[PDB]
């Protein structure tokens, strides 16, 4: 229920940001499963956080 | 495996265009830049341009812009590269590689672009002998010109391979917009002329095979 | 544009020595250095890439350095399969690739073996005339040729041919043509073929007479 | 250029983190205007280092 | 200005239906819960439901599920209670309060409800008067018995004010399925019988008011 | 299905001086209780919530003591302002609000004037009968009235009404009104009042006959 949406916004944020990395990445981005992954899971943490300066009285 | 495949050999002529293909697997290029680079015969490399197939977005060297274009095709993981206005200066080996903007962290094998106005024409083979003179009689050193020839490539032996080691054939060069090149041999004197010395060229593109003994003088 | 400069042509080293391949810049282009190599027939393959990091898959021989206007690609240990090009490419701005250094087998020096062989008498029905001159089996690549008419130096005209580095005999050879009309070959006598080369002070030279 | 995206990106990031928090909050959340600046912001920082994450 | 508008009070027939609906300003209904609760005149708070306008999501207690509907006009800033098949027992004031799903942060007003089968009717207006006993008879006590009217409210006054000091009005009780008032008033004993004394109750929803004296009979 | 008792329907104070409002859960209702405020003639504002977080605007003297199973509402100092009534509300898992308690004004000890009224020839006319007696200006509220007829227990047909503590002298007023049909009330003699109360071991009794 809580994570109902914490997961599709990063799921969201991963994607977006993949795409615009390997657009504008010099290197070729190998492994781009992985770097998502990396990318998701830091995305939910930090989203866990950024929801957290709602009511922490 | 991961490869690039690209489109085969060219002879066009001078003001003509060209479409070289580059097919992609192993990987997805609507996640990858594609890029183009010429390989001339002086080895100086240049860098032509890139797509980014699933968008579609282009870059392009100024030197290039003028003539040289891309476009590609994400459901036949193919990239084209359309090549205009040609002349010999555009003569040479063009490579698509993957990579990002910049890194090209695999290459293709290389498209060979031959641009002029030859048509296929077989080579003149002119004997290569001393004059009179005795030049460090130890060994005699024989060879032929196979000259004003195209396309490339040639075959030389001598002897018909017979006479294997001891020979330097060399690549050939541009005289007018053809190709010419030599060979050498280095038998002992003792051999010669009482035992035939021959080179045996070939031209594969002409089916033209010369067979010339060397005489003296 | 930028340039990058590649100093050397051609680097002398051995089996299980090292070598530095160095490659010069004309503008700052940072650490935005790439590094490949190019076996002859083959097309490139990359090795290093941000002027000090190595792509997947490369050994750890190769050890690529530098920031700035110089950079150098360290081999520690050369193998057979090192013989080969290697060129080096900026991206800090812009592209730009050098022109390439060849990585050659080291041999004790080497003196050309040298012909001279006039046109034949058959090219000379048909018009023209082509003098040749071959320089065989020598060490190292640097080899400097001078065609002489009647004494007088000649530049125009003239085509070269090198192979690469001997599999048998680590050395190299040079063919050179001097190609003349009918007319100018018939007008002048006698024909000479030169050469400078680290073995020898005097020249080699050897000569036809018509 | 390269934050053209990472703002956008925080925009929808920054909202929808409201509207769920909004409509779970046992409390009315007054004054949301600074409530979705601060997670905007906070936002953005997490996607310099989200980004980081792809190094050479 | 925070403010939430609700509707007037409602009198209606038992078994019947009421829709009070509730106003909002100062802040945007479409991001927040409105909630609505009883409080029983005297009694406590029972909570009711809430709805989201925005999302128009509606939780009920489960008390109230098939009386109470809650719904909303997202454009309007209104949200409605409706209720239906009415008996005494919903006869309270209703409020609806801003707020999250549980912590209310500013109510409204409270529009009152009473259900009754009761129509307009005037109160019965008795005297009350002591015996031929005393007892402390430094002051005297007389009252009245506002009795068997509907609706609410009633004014009473005695001498028309001027007797305002010592005088005690008690809320009405529902007796009966009608509302029952008394009150009294303390004077000297020296003045009464001597001096008259009046019931003056007002009772406006019916126009009806009572002007009577207290007597010793 | 939880239980948020106030066992206080009236807490003593003065002005100035401090005073708490205590609740009580039925069972663990961890730290979601909220309190609030009801002044006669308005709707409830929020004072507390999350047991001990104070409300925007609510002013620093409304201290909460809260977790568990046991609540309390601190009023540092009580000004007119805080004559209410007031309400604990758990929100753990549905929502329980208390019994709430009214803030009252503390005063001397009085004892209650009492008066007894028969019912009147116009009612008594019309079938019914009304026996009213008033209990007036006392304190505390703490009053219990018991009705009999010849001298015999009476509990039902009787409804009771209050006023709030007097704004004047700070004084409790009760009215107690036993109702009959014409039918019994003819059929007793004796008529009693009797309230009992802080201020008299012997509760005050006042009577008629007939």
């Amino acid at each position: 229920s809580m994570n109902k949406i914490g997961d599709d916004l990063a799921e969201t944020i991963s994607n977006e940001l993949v795409s615009v990395l390997q657009k504008n990445s010099p290197t070729f981005l190998e492994s781009s499963f992985d770097i998502k992954s990396e990318v998701k899971k830091h995305a939910k943490s930090m989203l866990k956080e950024l929801i957290k300066v709602g009511l922490p009285s | 495996q991961v490869q690039l495949q690209q489109s085969g050999p060219e002879l066009v002529k001078p003001g003509a265009s060209v479409k070289i293909s580059c097919k992609a697997s192993g990987y997805a290029l609507s996640s990858s830049w594609l890029n183009w680079v010429k390989q001339r015969p002086g080895q100086g490399l240049e860098w032509i341009g890139r797509i980014f197939p699933g968008d579609g977005d282009t870059n392009y060297n100024g030197k290039f812009k003028g003539k040289a274009t891309l476009t590609a095709d994400k459901s036949s993981s193919t990239a084209y590269l359309q090549l205009s206005s040609l002349t010999s200066v555009d003569s040479a080996v063009y490579f698509c590689a993957r990579g990002g903007t910049v890194v090209f962290d695999y290459w293709g094998q290389g498209t060979t672009l031959t641009v002029s106005s030859a048509k296929t024409t077989p080579p003149s083979v002119y004997p290569l002998a001393p004059g009179s003179a005795a030049q460090t009689n130890s060994m005699v050193t024989l060879g032929c010109l196979v000259k004003g020839y195209f396309p490339e490539p040639v075959t030389v032996t001598w002897n018909s391979g017979s006479l294997s080691s001891g020979v330097h054939t060399f690549p050939a060069v541009l005289q007018s917009d053809l190709y010419t090149l030599s060979s050498s041999v280095t038998v002992p004197s003792s051999t010669w002329p009482s035992e035939t010395v021959t080179c045996n060229v070939a031209h594969p593109a002409s089916s033209t095979k010369v067979d010339k003994k060397i005489v003296p003088r | 544009d930028i340039v990058m400069t590649q100093s050397h042509k051609f680097m002398s080293t051995s089996v299980g020595d090292r070598v530095n391949i160095t490659c010069k810049a004309s503008q700052d282009v940072g650490i935005a250095v790439a590094w490949y190599q190019q076996r002859p027939g083959q097309s490139p393959k990359l090795l290093i890439y941000w002027a000090s990091k190595r792509h997947t898959g490369v050994h750890d021989r190769f050890t690529g350095t530098g920031s700035g206007t110089d950079f150098t690609l360290t081999i520690s240990t050369v193998q057979s399969e090192d013989l080969a090009d290697y060129f080096c490419q900026q991206y800090s701005n812009s592209l730009t690739f050098g022109a390439g250094t060849t990585l050659e087998l080291s041999r004790a020096d080497a003196a050309p073996t040298v012909s001279i062989f006039p046109p034949s008498s058959e090219q000379l029905t048909s018009g023209g005339a082509s003098v040749v001159c071959f320089l065989n089996n020598f060490y190292p690549k640097d080899i400097n040729v001078k065609w002489k008419i009647d004494g007088s130096e000649r530049q125009n005209g003239v085509l070269n041919s090198w192979t690469d580095q001997d599999s048998k005999d680590s050395t190299y050879s040079m063919s050179s043509t001097l190609t003349l009309t009918k007319d100018e070959y018939e007008r002048h006598n006698s024909y000479a073929c030169e050469a400078t080369h680290k073995t020898s002070t005097s020249p080699i030279v050897k000569s036809f007479n018509r």
